[PDB]
């Protein structure tokens, strides 16, 4: 596991998304999945998650990232979106599944 | 009371195209690509008008006709080099956005991006006739392989080119089909390229973080303007550069005499856009193998929106993506190298190995990286 | 792929061969008639005159 | 006390008239200068080539 | 509204520009009028009288008598008002402050653009 | 030489414009890179706070 | 469809911008454009160079063996 979190922490830095101070669900690809999981989102997360976007589309229109001591680190990097997009997933694979059959 | 520019309809159309258009904050010099594109199509547009005015397509008289732009016409060799150092302007502009695309996933915007990749068609088409024009040496030769190569399809393939011949071979009917079809085909790329910006119109522009942008998105006739501005003036720089201090730095000097059917030039060699199809068609022995992988080279673009798998629209983010990506750049220059080069021991394998690599990159080892990006971040 | 392999579909796929099998010979008729092929032709009876 | 640039937009650059006048005066003075003084350092560059350094040579 | 904001701006800079440009006599008389009306009727009661007496006091240093006022206002013309207007509304920085749904408020670059016209 | 001036009539006046054209580059595109720059600066400048209740 | 008046929803963020003719056009530009720039640099460069060094390495070998190819070779006229 130690290797393991330690190839991960790795990619993590060697990814800029924590330098823009974005987390990793600030950075998932807005699929339809996606868009209705953001759609659910309660309002402070949903308001935080605008404002960490806007931010850092700020900071890269200026060619800048954020100072290192606002870094996300790879331990507070909390996955918000990730509980909303699975139950979304799941809704969907259950209508594709009596689709099917 | 309500302003012209937002309710007469075709000032409606303009401000919602270039004025009012919601444009994302953060869209890096790489975006400006797209209106060089534009202002390259219309300086190629306007340099063809003026040069067709002296042109004529009859084989007695299109190489003289071409010396009489090039020495009598008053400024014709100003006109003459735009056109041609404007091409390779036109494809440099157009390999790049290319790159943008498939760097920052904007492959995703499906309808645009197959509209793009028929606007490429076009435009390798419109190239290629192009240079049959001037009835050079190498307008001839090369025409007669890149026409010959279309034999290779099977049952069809020698009255298909027959039939594009207008004869046995390459001959003056040839020559004026070329001509006519060069100078419809730019409008019809107009159009297209019309189509291409209401379908990206309709889904708004990417950004380099891939992120949605809808909160930070800024006017684009007080920013961009200004920014498409400054771009097409660099572009004109280096375009003027060529024309003025190189002007035959990348046309081949055998193209500057006549044109013998019953000797061929030392080397036969298509236009420098052209190379890396050249080589990749060379890589494959068998005709037809080279033919499909040739077509295949330029539709993989259409596999591309299929091939994404990663969670991250842009590589920004993706950092082996990033050097995958990097790759198969280093492998279009190889590649356009070795189309330069002649087919001997050195080059065959390293254009064999460069478009092995080449497909590789593209369909396996990219989706499998991302995936293991995927992996990586616990998505 | 994996949305589209179930019974339904698979129904879906039989209601619609014979359509599907239909269209294919009004392209594979309209081909041979638009580009009068010479192979195909010569074994239907009054066409056959053609040549 | 105001500046030269204060003075040259309080006098031409506040109305867009007066503004387009001044560009199209420059434009043209602009030009002659310009090409008179490219012109000058172009012959200057290639002083001794050009036909017109040697034309009197052949001509007459 | 959130999607009239845009449309206001401009029709407001276009009063701006019109009055600092091509001011007419008529409405410069009614202006005149309305500032007249406003001054008399704002200055009845004894709170608002004691008010502009102490206000006019700290600022003026004085009581401006609505007699000054009324020669001050009759002096006002259609070339007066194109003049103080340009000096003070045309080709100047505004400041610009939203509140609410103001995503359709001009950039200020566009609303700095329209304190000027192409046409003057 | 005459045989390059036969190829290239317009080789002489084609270096006159090439230095008239780098030399009013160099004058454009720093001013137009200095107009984008002035339009530009309200974004560059631009300060967002984020301030939830 | 997309028109600025209902883009999105957002909410409590405050943006503070100043007129341009209030601010300098280059500001730092050398100061801190050059430290940017060398970041941004090493950033790219470890991802960008390496495929480039290697289409160096492989255009001169390709370059050097076609002129060794087009050399005579000695053993052939020994006898
Ligand atoms: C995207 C637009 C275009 C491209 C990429 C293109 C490409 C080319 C190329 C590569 C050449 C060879 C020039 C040379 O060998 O010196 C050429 C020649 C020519 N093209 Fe185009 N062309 C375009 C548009 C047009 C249009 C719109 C017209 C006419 C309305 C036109 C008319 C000509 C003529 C007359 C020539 C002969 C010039 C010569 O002999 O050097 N072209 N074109
Ligand atoms: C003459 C050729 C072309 C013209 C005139 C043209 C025009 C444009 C313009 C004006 C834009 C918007 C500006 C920008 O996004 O940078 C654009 C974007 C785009 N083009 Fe091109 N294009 C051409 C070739 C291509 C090709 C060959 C492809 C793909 C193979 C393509 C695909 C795209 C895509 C996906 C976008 C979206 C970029 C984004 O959203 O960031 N275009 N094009």
């Amino acid at each position: 596991s130690k290797w393991l979190e330690g190839i991960r922490k790795w990619y993590y830095n060697a990814a800029g998304f924590n330098k823009l101070g974005l987390m990793r669900d600030d950075t998932i690809y807005e699929d339809d999945d996606v868009k209705e999981a953001i759609r659910r989102l309660p309002e402070n997360l949903y308001n935080d998650r605008v404002f960490r976007i806007k931010r850092a589309l700020d900071l890269t229109m200026r060619q800048q990232i954020l100072p290192k001591e606002q870094w996300t680190k790879y331990e507070e990097d909390k996955f918000y979106l990730e509980p909303y997009l699975k139950e979304v997933i799941r809704e969907r694979k259950e209508r594709e599944e009596w689709a099917k059959k | 009371m309500t302003n012209i520019r937002k309710s007469h309809p075709l000032m409606k159309i303009i401000n919602n195209a270039f004025i009012d258009l919601p444009a994302p904050s953060n869209i890096s010099s790489w975006w400006n690509f797209g209106s060089l594109l534009g202002i390259c199509l219309i300086l190629q547009i306007l340099t063809g008008l003026f040069l067709a005015m002296h042109y004529t397509s009859d084989t007695t008289t299109a190489f003289s006709s071409v010396t009489h732009i090039c020495r009598d016409v008053n400024y014709g060799w100003v006109i003459r080099y735009l056109h041609a150092n404007g091409a390779s302007m036109f494809f440099i502009c157009l390999f790049i956005h290319v790159g943008r695309g498939l760097y920052y996933g904007s492959y995703m915007f499906l309808e645009t991006w197959n509209i793009g990749v028929v606007l490429l068609f076009t435009v390798m088409a419109t190239a290629f006739m192009g240079y049959v024009l001037p009835w050079g040496q190498m307008s001839f030769w090369g025409a007669t392989v890149i026409t010959n190569l279309l034999s290779a399809i099977p049952y069809i393939g020698t009255d298909l080119v027959e039939w594009i011949w207008g004869g046995f071979s390459v001959d003056k009917a040839t020559l004026t089909r070329f001509f006519a079809f060069h100078f419809i085909l730019p409008f019809i790329i107009t159009a297209l390229a019309a189509v291409h910006l209401l379908f990206l119109h309709e889904t708004g522009s990417n950004n380099p973080t891939g992120i949605s942008s809808d909160m930070d998105k800024i006017p684009f006739h007080p920013y961009y303007t200004i920014k498409d501005i400054l771009g097409a003036l660099f572009m004109m720089l280096i375009l003027l550069i060529l024309v003025l201090f190189s002007p035959d730095l990348l046309g081949d000097p055998d193209n500057y005499t006549p044109a013998n059917p019953l000797n061929t030039p030392p080397h036969i060699k298509p236009e420098w856009y052209f190379l890396f199809a050249y080589a990749i068609l060379r890589s494959i022995p068998n005709k037809l193998g080279g033919v499909l992988a040739l077509v295949a080279s330029i539709l993989i673009l259409i596999l591309m929106p299929m091939l994404h798998t990663s969670k991250q629209r842009s590589m920004m983010f993706r950092p082996l993506s990033q050097c995958l990506f990097w790759m198969l750049v280093a492998d279009l220059i190889t590649l356009t190298w070795i189309g330069g080069q002649p087919v001997e021991h050195p080059f065959i394998i390293i254009g064999q190995l460069a478009s092995i690599l080449y497909f590789l990159i593209i369909l396996v080892l990219m989706p499998i990286t991302s995936i293991i990006e995927n992996n990586l971040l616990k998505w | 792929l994996s949305r589209f392999l179930g019974p339904r579909y698979r129904e879906l796929a039989r209601n619609w061969i014979p359509t599907a099998s239909m269209w294919g010979a009004v392209g594979a008729v309209g081909l041979v008639w638009a580009t009068d092929w010479r192979l195909i032709l010569d074994w239907v009876p009054y066409i056959n005159g053609k040549f | 006390a105001p500046t030269l640039t204060a003075r040259l937009y309080s006098l031409l650059f506040r109305r867009t008239s007066t503004f387009a006048l001044t560009i199209a005066v420059g434009a043209l003075f602009f030009e002659r200068a310009f090409d008179q003084g490219a012109d000058a350092i172009y012959e200057h560059i290639n002083q001794g080539k050009l036909w017109k350094h040697i034309k009197h040579k052949y001509e007459n | 509204d959130n999607m009239s904001i845009d449309d206001m701006m401009f029709f407001l800079q276009g009063q701006w520009m019109r009055l600092c440009t091509s001011a007419t006599e008529s409405e410069v008389v009614r202006g005149k009028n309305i500032l007249r009306n406003a001054l008399v009727s704002h200055l009845d009661g004894t709170t608002p009288v004691c008010e502009d007496i102490g206000r006019s006091l700290l600022t003026y240093g004085r009581r401006i008598p609505l007699a000054e006022w009324e020669s001050r206002i009759a002096e006002v013309d259609a070339s007066v008002v194109r003049e103080v207007c340009s000096k003070y509304f045309y080709d100047q920085c505004p400041a610009v402050a939203g509140l609410g749904p103001i995503e359709q408020l001009p950039d200020y670059n566009r609303i700095r653009s329209g304190m000027f016209w192409l046409r003057f | 030489t005459f045989l390059r001036w036969a190829s290239e009539p317009e080789h002489d006046h084609r270096k006159r414009m090439g230095l008239k054209m780098l030399m009013m580059m160099g004058l454009l595109l720093p001013l137009v890179y200095a107009m984008k720059r002035h339009k530009w600066s309200v974004l560059k400048s631009r300060k967002l706070a984020y301030r939830p209740p | 469809g997309r028109e600025f008046g209902h883009l999105t929803r957002m909410r409590h963020v405050i943006t503070y911008s100043l007129s341009p003719f209030e601010q300098r056009a280059f500001p730092h530009y050398f100061t801190k454009g050059i430290p940017n720039v060398l970041r941004r640099t090493r950033a790219c460069i470890l991802r960008v160079a390496p495929p480039f060094v290697v289409f160096y390495l492989v255009y001169t070998w390709g370059t050097q063996e076609f002129e060794k190819s087009k050399r005579k070779n000695p053993a052939a006229y020994e006898n």
